[PDB]
């Protein structure tokens, strides 16, 4: 069950990071896992994404909800590093919460607190 | 996986 960082060493992350940032200099590169224990949300059909930088995380929480075409009843939380702010620009949490590779990780899951 | 493609999100 590897997840990315798993899948493709630290160098190959770090080198993809910087190519796509010259390819595609307005969007943030971003690594989106459905949670290990995750029981009753689908998951997604890819695993990295181009999200451009004048979204803010409400905005994506709610693209990405689609994407799994969920039920209005359904929980879905979107994690990064742990912490479960909706209004920030996702431009923001990149320069705050980046990862050591470049790539910006969040898990998602039907519980906020896992676990 | 399909390590090697990014998707590309918009604001629809």
């Amino acid at each position: 069950e590897k997840t990315f960082k798993q899948r493709r060493t630290f160098e190959q992350r770090v080198e993809d990071v910087r190519l796509i940032r010259e390819q595609h200099p307005t969007k943030i590169p971003v690594i989106i896992e459905r949670y290990k224990g995750e029981k009753q949300l689908p998951v997604l059909d890819k695993t990295k994404f181009l999200v451009p930088d004048h979204v803010n995380m409400s905005e994506l929480i709610k693209i990405i909800r689609r994407r799994l075409q969920l039920n209005a009843n359904q929980a879905f939380f979107l994690l990064v590093n742990g912490h479960s702010s909706v209004s920030t620009p996702i431009s923001e949490v990149y320069e705050s919460e980046k990862d050591e590779d470049g790539f910006l990780y969040m898990v998602y899951a039907s519980q906020e607190t896992f676990g | 996986a399909d390590d090697g493609h990014f998707v590309s999100i918009e604001l629809e």
